[PDB]
């Protein structure tokens, strides 16, 4: 292009790459504070989760009441984070659906909603938006719940989606079951356990399932934020490297610009 | 050779016109949300 | 020479089976094209400038000659042969007018009967079990499957 | 009763697509009549204007 | 180019010529001809220009884009020099719009070549500020009058440099 | 100069929001903008009459394309031409010779329009 269309060009990849070394130090700092508040949120859900694989309790294989949950943000900019987990739960409800089931869908941050609004546009029992904005909270996993008891969608199994964190620079997609009381009373195994009616087992469960939302919740924020971190680096090096190309491509062409002036200035001068 | 504010778009590139758009849409929104706010104020305040 | 019987639409939508539509569609279609070329051609063919033209020719006996065969030889005509079509017109005429009318009129009919049989009956409280079994076969108790009292599965 | 007297009433209206197919076929063999005029036509002038370009 | 010179100034017209009590001076410099039609035929309608009695507010002379660039480069000085004697000699207010007075400086450029100098930084006579200072040098608010001068300036492809 | 400022407005409206592609309104606002964008293209060699082109846009412009797909723009404009020019030329030579959309002759536009959108 010409000298100030370079010159435009070149400024704005500028202030992209300034803007993208901001969010990356911005969603390091974030990075850390999850890291700290993970810890303990680790261990409390890893023992709610306890019973349940203490107690092996196999799904019954006669019930076609299925629910999805998919945990993300609303925040993108954050790499393959919404993709890997909206994949896998079309992928899950694929399977599901041909296995002749009746799947729905809770949506918790709207990239997630986006993504299915295509296709499964009609299962969504419903989303929750407002994610990523703070930290979740114990009450978040909380009023998700609630809003998943109320909405009287009574499940007969469920699965929840989320980017477990591994390490700062990798996360994996889990699928962690969730039973409904139906299939915690008629299992063998439970018979051992003392003093347990089948109302104090349904708000052991209602409690359950607001412990893994909300285990869910924060090992998604974590894993959300240190995939932000790293795209932003890795946006902020490659506008590095076009602002070098561009850097060499607008010398040349103030060289070329200032020789052709000079030689217009001569060829005039000569030709009088 | 140096950067200014409001550069991205001054050059009106890519960058440029989706940055004019996510503003756009985000501003009708919010001026459909104030217009049945104030329509709703409007009937409210008839008596 | 040309003067084409109009034709509403949506209306021509409401008769197709959905068997049939697959060829509906295709009829359209091809009404379209055939409609866009006819429009392309024009009203006339355009004229002549014989004088002119055998004025310019040295040979004017031979382009007289095609001027004169030109002028006595005609085009031919195609006929309505792939018109057979015609028969399926009177076949039409049966279910229309004959058959579907007559059975959905009896049909009617009946149910006109039915309506009227169940408008005029005497108010619920003056009424009697015998009489709802005979106005509602289905509050009948069957002895034949139930003899014992109360002749329902008590489960209900 | 209405269910029946709409069928009913679609019957009237059921030979549209006869109709269709007969302005089809009538106007087709039109286009190719006039197809036919046209092309003696364009035959005609293209053989004499070979004689004028010689 | 085609950002509201000439409508922001016809516009100024509007306002501040018709309720203004002293003269006025309009010199279009180098601009389309259709332009100054409308502009006459405007000024007709409002009733600045009176073609039937002497009550016309308004003087104007024309140099537009036909002419070769030695009317275009003096039309401004003429409409400069109308507007002068109306400050001076009658003592009291004028208006001066000009459009555009980069018309002056291009009719310049286009004959410069053939008088002999060598150009200037891109394509310019090397006397652009000179000639452009002895002619905006004369438009000012002496202690003897006073003119407000509205100019029109073309900025080629938007180059503010 | 009826229809063409109203067309002028709802595309530089949608001009505005296009370099993405979720409410009602906006979403109906870029679909309007398509359907007007793609009624716009045309061939070579073909010009309309200026009453055809008055016809096109006002179909586009009142809000009856937007049902339809955006590709199947061009198919519709092209047929609803064919069809137009044939049965209701006395419809066109009107808006010619009175060089105006009266409101009988917009209520004829309207009530053509209507028939043909669904009979296609």
């Amino acid at each position: 292009a010409t000298l100030k269309d370079i010159t435009r060009r070149l400024k704005s990849i500028k202030n992209i790459q300034k803007i993208t070394k901001s969010m990356k130090m911005v969603a390091a700092a974030k990075y850390a504070r999850a890291e700290r508040e993970l810890k303990p949120a680790r261990v409390y859900g890893v023992g709610s989760l306890a019973l349940y694989e203490k107690a092996d309790i196999k799904t019954p294989e006669d019930k076609k009441k299925h629910l999805i949950i998919g945990v993300s943000s609303d925040r993108g900019l954050c790499g393959a984070i919404h993709s890997s987990v909206a994949k896998q739960m079309k992928s899950e409800a694929a399977n599901l659906a041909a296995a002749g089931k009746e799947v729905k869908i809770i949506g918790v941050g709207d990239k997630i909603r986006s993504i299915l609004h295509r296709t499964h546009s009609d299962q969504f029992l419903v989303t929750f938006k407002e994610v990523g904005r703070r930290p979740p909270t114990f009450g978040d996993a909380s009023v998700i719940a609630l809003e998943l008891l109320n909405s009287g969608y009574e499940f007969d199994e469920g699965s929840i989606i989320f980017n477990r964190f591994r390490s700062v620079i990798s996360y994996k997609t889990e699928e962690k079951p969730i039973f409904s009381l139906d299939t915690i009373s008629s299992a063998e195994s439970m018979s051992i356990y003392d003093d347990i009616d089948a109302d104090v087992l349904r708000n052991y469960q209602e409690y359950s399932l607001a412990n893994i939302i909300y285990y869910s919740l924060k090992e998604s924020t974590t894993s959300e934020q240190s995939a932000r971190m790293t795209a932003m680096d890795n946006a902020s090096k490659n506008a590095s490297e076009m602002i070098d190309k561009l850097t060499l491509t607008f010398n040349r062409t103030r060289q070329a610009v200032i020789t052709k002036e000079l030689i217009e200035i001569i060829s005039g001068a000569a030709a009088l | 050779v140096r950067s200014s504010a409001g550069a991205v778009r001054d050059a009106g590139g890519a960058f440029g016109k989706r940055e004019q758009a996510e503003e756009e849409r985000y501003f009708r929104a919010r001026a459909k949300e104030q217009l049945a706010a104030l329509k709703k104020h409007h009937e409210n305040e008839i008596s | 020479k040309l003067a084409l019987k109009t034709i509403d639409w949506v209306a021509f939508g409401e008769i197709i089976p959905r068997n049939q539509k697959a060829v509906a569609n295709s009829l359209k279609s091809w009404n379209e094209t055939l409609t866009s070329r006819l429009a392309t051609l024009p009203e006339k063919p355009p004229a002549i400038d014989w004088a002119y033209y055998k004025a310019n020719v040295a040979k004017a006996g031979l382009v007289d000659d095609f001027e004169k065969k030109f002028n006595a030889l005609k085009v031919p005509i195609p006929e309505d042969k792939y018109t057979a079509q015609v028969d399926a017109e009177e076949k039409e005429d049966v279910k229309s007018c004959a058959e579907f009318l007559t059975q959905s009129k009896t049909r009617i009919q009946e149910y006109e009967k039915e309506l009227e049989k169940m408008r005029n009956i005497i108010p619920f409280d003056q009424m009697t079990i015998e009489d709802l079994n005979e106005v509602f076969p289905e509050t009948k108790l069957d002895k034949k499957k139930y003899p014992y009292w109360p002749h329902r599965p008590i489960e209900t | 009763i209405d269910m029946e007297k709409s069928q009913q009433a679609l019957v009237q209206k059921r030979h549209y697509l006869f109709d269709v197919q007969r302005n089809n076929i009538a106007m087709a063999l039109e286009v190719t009549y006039r197809e036919r005029l046209h092309r003696v036509y364009r035959e005609v002038k293209n053989r004499l204007d070979y004689h004028i370009s010689v | 180019a085609g950002v509201g010179k000439t409508v922001l100034i016809m516009e100024l017209i509007n306002n501040v010529a018709k309720a203004h009590g002293g003269y006025s001076v309009f010199a279009g410099v180098g601009e389309r001809t259709r332009e100054g039609n409308d502009l006459y035929h405007e000024m007709i309608e409002s009733g600045v220009i009176n073609l039937k009695d002497a009550t016309s507010k308004v003087a104007l002379v024309y140099g537009q884009m036909n002419e070769p660039p030695g009317a275009r480069a003096r039309v401004a000085l003429t409409g400069l020099t109308v507007a002068e004697y109306f400050r001076d000699q009658e003592g009291q207010d004028v208006l001066l719009f000009i459009d555009n007075i980069f018309r002056f400086t291009q009719a310049g450029s286009e004959v410069s070549a053939l008088l002999g100098r060598i150009p200037s930084a891109v394509g310019y006579q090397p006397t652009l500020a000179t000639d452009m200072g002895t002619m905006q040098e004369r438009i000012t608010t002496t202690k003897k009058g006073s003119i407000t001068s509205v100019q029109a300036i073309y900025v080629p492809a938007d180059d503010l440099t | 100069k009826q229809v063409a400022g109203t067309m002028k407005l709802e595309l530089a409206q949608y001009r505005e929001v296009a370099a993405f592609a979720l409410d009602a309104a906006t979403q109906q606002l870029l679909s309007r903008g398509v359907r007007l964008t793609e009624l716009l293209k045309q061939g070579q060699y073909s010009p309309m009459a200026i009453e055809e082109q008055v016809a096109v846009i006002y179909a586009g412009v009142r809000g009856y394309l937007d049902k339809l797909e955006p590709s199947k723009i061009t198919k519709f404009e092209n047929a609803f031409l064919s069809h137009v020019i044939s049965q209701h030329q006395a419809l066109l030579g009107k808006i010619r010779t009175d060089g105006k959309i009266s409101e009988e002759s917009d209520a004829k536009l309207k009530e053509i329009v209507t028939n043909f959108l669904a009979g296609f």
